């Protein structure tokens, strides 16, 4: 009863020709995303290892492929990239047909909306952070540093400054940025320069929460956006 | 590009749409709250609507059935069978296998699968009501769950139900939205609730 | 009337493709790990030498097959972080309809409780050691520190304090600790202290009943949870 | 996911369920224990349970049988035939393999595999009592041990009995629990001393 879902082989080696795909999963058909990406592979679909929107611009239709929304590093580089989210289940159907679905009719949902209280599904949106100044503050370059400012950019950011928190000597203008991104680990003098510039600080949650609704949210319409809001 | 229109117009038949009661078991099949004016049912199952009427149609006039995206995101989007239901032998031959809507009980149902626009729809000729009955009862069968990734994929729809002359010009207009799920008493509690 | 039960090979060259394994025995057609193992790698099944979660995370559907409930290092790292413990003859059967099996029809037993007195069946469960605090305490870093280290930290453990026995002076904090792990070389001034700040000890058994069981069980509800009982 | 329900409902006909007793004796095929409402047996041996009525209902009326795991935990899962003993000539041709539970001595006995819910029933037509006798006889047949690697595995199971009218519709139901295993008097010894 679990081949039925899967489906086969493409018979037609080129059904996915001109499209590159990017895998992930979370942590209801279950998800092999192994035969899978043999199943894109067999139909000639192009696998991407890591989000690249050069090939996603301009040479590959690119789609993200997953059993449903994910906050992982990849889900959140294509709500921002407008890649689409799309279900396994969109290759399985399409390859039982030998013929490619519209995967309008497979989107995954964008995510879970602290807000709302809910999952939201996934709609067309502007860049939820065009034009936006960013100012990062932490203690890991790849995680947060690295991590948030390819999200950010992608996202239409107008710049993005990396400033490793401890390991690093406040030589910078805070007026120019609208929105400092932050964890725990952010220096006292920034926080304080901050309040008195009047420059919003949050935490990552405040990011990924506007990559799902699809817009930019308010800096302090919920708790988890305070950036020294701890589990608890 | 063109959304079916589901205003409602009870035209100069006085139409007006009709459902059965069945308060919130979950065992039940089929459950209308007006409050939502939101039919909530299960796959497969008997979905009997009820056309009230305040001048009885001529002979030849048809009631059709088509199922339109509620979401104004989606509304130019086709409705339709998800594959996997597509790929099951619940086919009674009478329905193309990629039509969610239904009607049982009736031998004279009509399938289109309309060329230009593309969406399904149900059609049967207008009956009077039954003696000693007030209206008449269509029976629908929504053949896929709401949540059907392929299909419905959990997007709400909208069940238009249309009263036509035999040559198609519209005479009555009316609707509802639909969720088909596996617990429709407890959905029906869980929306009426979160207003 | 051996190779009745063991099964063939698959035949089906992808029957495992993305599923990966994890094999132990303790120490009901016999279990041959050598033909188990060359019947998955026959399917494109992907032999996990060692625990890892990663791949167990991100990349395959991990599974342990075993002939019957264990007590070793696998084992114990399965049930505390979720990858399900299954008979090799989910293995042998899937071979047979060149299918896939329902893995849930060949869950393992979790093992022996010594509260309830008999075999008891895995079940869903939380975390079991859900932000403990942990003072591991041992003259013995691989077998008991290392062993036990990583399985409350994949079982949830906040943290965990490796600490020698003998070969280590005690500038630690044990108010911070929740529990203290041990066996009978552990210092009678750490026992002393624990006492004196009503700090729990246990043995190692505290630990595997706690996975067994699927829960955090009573510090002191069976003798073998003494750190000092001795055989006898 | 929908757990079919096991509540006794013994309904407008009174229906209730019957055993015969048989002590504890080894070589005893099937013995059930009213304490535990649980009946001991041995693999493909008869298992007789009696069917009770106040009233007689209607013929065309019939009697369905499934097994649901006992256990929370495993309620959503279906009970089959481990694949072991699909594997065995045992298959007096009229049941699937697949089947966990039989009927023997009738032969007007179907065999439904659901294809909405995926599990299976075995039900054959209600007949009134035997003149000389106050209740009908039915011939279960559990073609596997509660104990089968890759079926009911270890996990306890309930028969579930339906009395239903020729539409499906509910009439009266009842349950009772099952271990299929080698030695049912002496568990069903252990089991009861347990209490
Ligand atoms: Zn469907
Ligand atoms: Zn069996």
């Amino acid at each position: 009863a679990l081949e039925e879902q899967r489906g086969p082989l493409p018979l037609n080696k080129t059904l996915f020709l001109g499209y590159a795909f990017l895998l992930t999963m979370a942590t209801i058909p279950p998800f092999n995303k192994q035969y899978t990406e043999s199943q894109l592979r067999a139909g000639a679909g192009y696998i991407l290892e890591d989000f690249n929107e050069a090939q996603c611009n301009t040479a590959y239709q690119c789609l993200l492929i997953a059993d449903q929304h994910c906050r992982t590093r990849k889900y959140f580089l294509c709500l921002a990239s407008g890649i689409p989210c799309v279900s396994h289940v969109w290759v399985h159907d399409s390859c039982h047909a030998n013929q490619l679905q519209n995967y309008r009719n497979y989107l995954l949902p964008a995510g879970y909306s602290l807000e709302e209280q809910r999952i939201l599904d996934w709609q067309p949106r502007e860049n939820p952070f065009q034009n936006l100044k960013v100012l990062l503050v932490s203690d890991q370059q790849q995680n947060f540093l690295e991590l948030w400012s390819e999200i950010l950019m992608t996202g239409g950011a107008a710049s993005v400054k990396q400033h490793h928190s401890s390991a690093h000597n406040k030589d910078i203008a805070l007026g120019v940025f609208d929105v400092v991104v932050t964890d725990p680990s952010c220096p006292a003098s920034v926080l304080k320069c901050a309040e008195a510039l009047q420059l919003p600080v949050v935490s990552q949650e405040w990011v990924i929460q506007c990559l799902i609704v699809g817009e930019r949210i308010g800096f302090k319409q919920h708790p988890k956006y305070k950036h020294d809001y701890v589990s608890h | 590009s063109s959304v079916p229109s589901q205003k409602t117009y009870q035209g100069s038949y006085g139409f007006r749409l009709g459902f059965l009661h069945s308060g919130t078991a979950k065992s039940v099949t089929c459950t209308y709250s007006p409050a939502l004016n939101k039919m909530f049912c299960q796959l497969a199952k008997t979905c009997p609507v009820q056309l009230w009427v305040d001048s009885t149609p001529p002979p030849g006039t048809r009631v059709r059935a088509m199922a339109i995206y509620k979401q104004s995101q989606h509304m130019t989007e086709v409705v339709r069978r998800c594959p996997h239901h597509e790929r099951c032998s619940d086919s009674d031959g009478l329905a193309p296998p990629q039509h969610l809507i239904r009607v049982e009980g009736n031998l004279r149902v009509e399938y289109l699968d309309d060329r230009n626009t593309f969406r399904h729809s149900v059609v049967v000729p207008y009956e009077p009501p039954e003696v000693g009955s007030d209206c008449t009862t269509i029976h629908y069968n929504y053949m896929c769950n709401s949540s059907c990734m392929g299909g419905m994929n959990r997007r709400p729809i909208l069940t238009i139900i249309t009263l036509e002359d035999s040559s198609g010009n519209l005479l009555g207009r009316n609707s509802f939205e639909v969720r088909v799920c596996a617990c429709p008493g407890r959905d029906r509690r869980t929306e009426e609730e979160n207003l």
